[PDB]
């Protein structure tokens, strides 16, 4: 299939394809770096700006996947363009702090702060030397510190809600996620994770508000599953606590009954496109079943 | 960049107490009595795409 | 309960955060209209 | 007790990591009730943050929908760490593991290393984790779980050095993706060819 991806193909459409890579953010560091040294033996005409982003989007994926000679190869390249650029720096104390001597991309960390005092970039990865050098509270007191500092990376705020994730802290979670939704609330997403978060919390008023949430994310987009399913669990909990009202209970109960009812239609005309699709729908059917009648 | 910091902090000051609060989460009950067929025209249009 | 039989449960055991504030300090009600 | 596990399970726990090698993997082992422990087959629960309960609440109510279906049971849980350098249970796994106890009488926690996880695998690379409700935490030395050690060496060189992992599905891309099944017909239909 190799030598078949190989022949219908043009570089314009692999150059098309990385960009829309980059767009995603995903992790395909096998295919990136596969795709990366192909266009840099085959075409090697033009495109010295893309061709850059290229080289160091190859690197990064090489650092990942198994290859440091190509990753110095990208490194020779692009010092030879630019003689003095922060950005080789940074990619070339990375690269050190891949392979040994932490402390050496350490100082030249600080060497890049002495001369830029605006350095998001050096800061962040040494946050994330410390994060896997020493424990994490120190990491997570360090990008507090740089988060009052600036107040202006969302990014900061999903890894710190992430660390915060595995020291079982919903509390601080809670706050994390309310202000990242704060900037986008379109993005159904973030307002997902919050209810998940939520719903971890516990508690009835906790689960009516993780349970409204849940309802609205599903009617911004329409697409998720997971949101259904909680709605719907959350449900069946709000139900089951004795310390509710009567109504309440039953407009919980119309609320679950109404998301199987959407479950068992969405397995259904989902059961046309193979023929294996009927042993899912019946597991799923039994399922809603034993639920039906284990709230009713 | 201008140097009116004070000025600036007081307008937003009360500014922000000027805001009230309106939860628009409240009205949920109008996603509830609805009908759910976008995601099937949705769901059709995803399956011919195959996998790379 | 038994009912769902399945049913994970996961507890919690300087003032850094920025906006988390260990109390709540409710009361505010403010009726402007100038 | 004895453990054993047929190479179909640990074949598709190893491509289960194989497949997200950067995040945290999550697995459940199936098993037969009608002394030795054998199992039957994986399914990948989870990838990535892998610290929520209510999807596992999905996952494992349709778990047992599935068991309840053809005639199965839940056997153990097994969990693999991120950073290569640890090698302990966390409180979620414990914690799966007392409810999985608390029905069956025999559930071990199979924990993933990371550090002897390359190409050509020697062969055991797997702890194996007796706990209970009680503090009885004891992680069996050496022994041997598999049939055919040689075979199963064979099988799992093949099915890496071939690049037709990409088709494991998990439960969440079945969320994502309702097209993609979750039970691996393809790798079944591999394992049976190989052998």
């Amino acid at each position: 299939a190799k030598v078949s991806e190989l022949y219908d193909v043009t570089w314009e459409e692999m150059r098309d394809k990385m960009r829309k890579w980059r767009e995603e953010n995903s992790r395909n560091s096998e295919q990136i770096v596969e795709v990366g040294e192909e266009l840099i033996n085959e075409y090697a005409s033009k495109l010295g700006d893309d061709i850059w982003i290229i080289y160091e989007q190859v690197m990064i994926a090489a650092l990942d996947y198994g290859r440091d000679d190509l990753a110095l190869f990208c490194l020779q390249e692009l010092r030879r363009q630019f003689p003095g650029s922060h950005r080789v720096k940074r990619l070339t104390g990375m690269r050190f702090e891949a392979m040994e001597r932490y402390d050496d991309a350490i100082q030249l960390y600080d060497r890049i702060l002495q001369e830029d005092p605006t350095n998001t970039a050096a800061r962040k990865r040494k946050i994330a030397i410390r994060k896997a050098q020493g424990k994490n509270v120190e990491a997570i007191r360090e990008l507090n510190e740089y988060l009052e500092q600036f107040v202006g990376d969302q990014e900061a705020w999903h890894e710190l809600a992430e660390l915060y994730i595995n020291e079982h802290d919903y509390a601080k979670a809670a706050f994390c996620l309310e202000e990242l939704m704060m900037t986008n609330p379109h993005n159904h997403l973030y307002c997902q994770q919050y209810a998940e978060v939520k719903y971890t919390q516990g508690g009835l008023e906790n689960l009516e508000l993780s349970r409204k949430y849940f309802a609205q994310a599903l009617k911004l987009n329409n697409r998720n599953m997971r949101a259904l399913f909680g709605l719907y669990m959350s449900a069946s909990h709000i139900a089951s606590n004795p310390k509710a009202s009567a109504k309440t209970k039953k407009d919980n109960m119309k609320y679950a009954s109404w998301a199987a009812s959407q479950i068992n239609r969405a397995y259904q005309f989902a059961g046309r496109s193979k023929k294996e699709t009927k042993y899912s729908l019946k597991a799923v059917e039994d399922m809603l079943e034993t639920l039906q009648i284990t709230q009713s | 960049m201008p140097a009116d910091t004070n000025k600036a902090f007081k307008t937003e000051w009360e500014a922000l107490e000027l805001t009230d609060h309106q939860w628009a989460l409240d009205d949920v009950e109008e996603e509830l009595m609805a009908k759910d067929l976008h995601f099937e025209g949705m769901f059709k249009k995803e399956l011919q795409t195959s996998i790379f | 309960g038994r009912r769902f039989k399945w049913a994970i449960e996961l507890s919690g055991p300087s003032l850094y955060p920025v906006g988390y504030l260990d109390k709540q300090v409710p009361d505010t009600s403010v009726q402007e209209t100038d | 007790p004895g453990v054993k596990l047929t190479t179909q399970a640990y074949c598709k726990m190893v491509l289960h990591g194989a497949k997200y090698p950067h995040c945290a993997v999550n697995g459940l082992l199936v098993a037969e009730k009608q002394h030795h422990t054998l199992f039957v087959d994986c399914i990948p629960l989870f990838h990535g943050t892998l610290a929520l309960a209510p999807m596992l609440e999905v996952a494992l109510t349709l778990i047992d929908s599935w068991c309840k279906d053809h005639s199965y049971v839940i056997a153990g849980y097994y969990q693999a760490n991120e950073r290569v350098k640890d090698a302990s249970p966390n409180q979620v796994a414990e914690k799966v593991a007392s409810r999985i106890a608390e029905g069956f009488s025999d559930t071990a926690l199979i924990m993933v290393d990371n550090t002897k996880f390359t190409m050509d695998c020697v062969a055991p690379t797997i702890h194996v984790y007796e706990h209970h409700e009680n503090r009885w935490r004891c992680r069996d030395p050496h022994h041997d779980y598999c049939e055919d050690w040689p075979e199963a060496q064979r099988i799992s060189a093949s099915l890496l050095d071939s690049r037709s992992y990409e088709t494991l599905v998990d439960f969440d891309n079945h969320l994502d993706d309702i097209r993609n099944d979750w039970t691996n017909p393809e790798i079944n239909k591999a394992v049976l060819h190989l052998c």
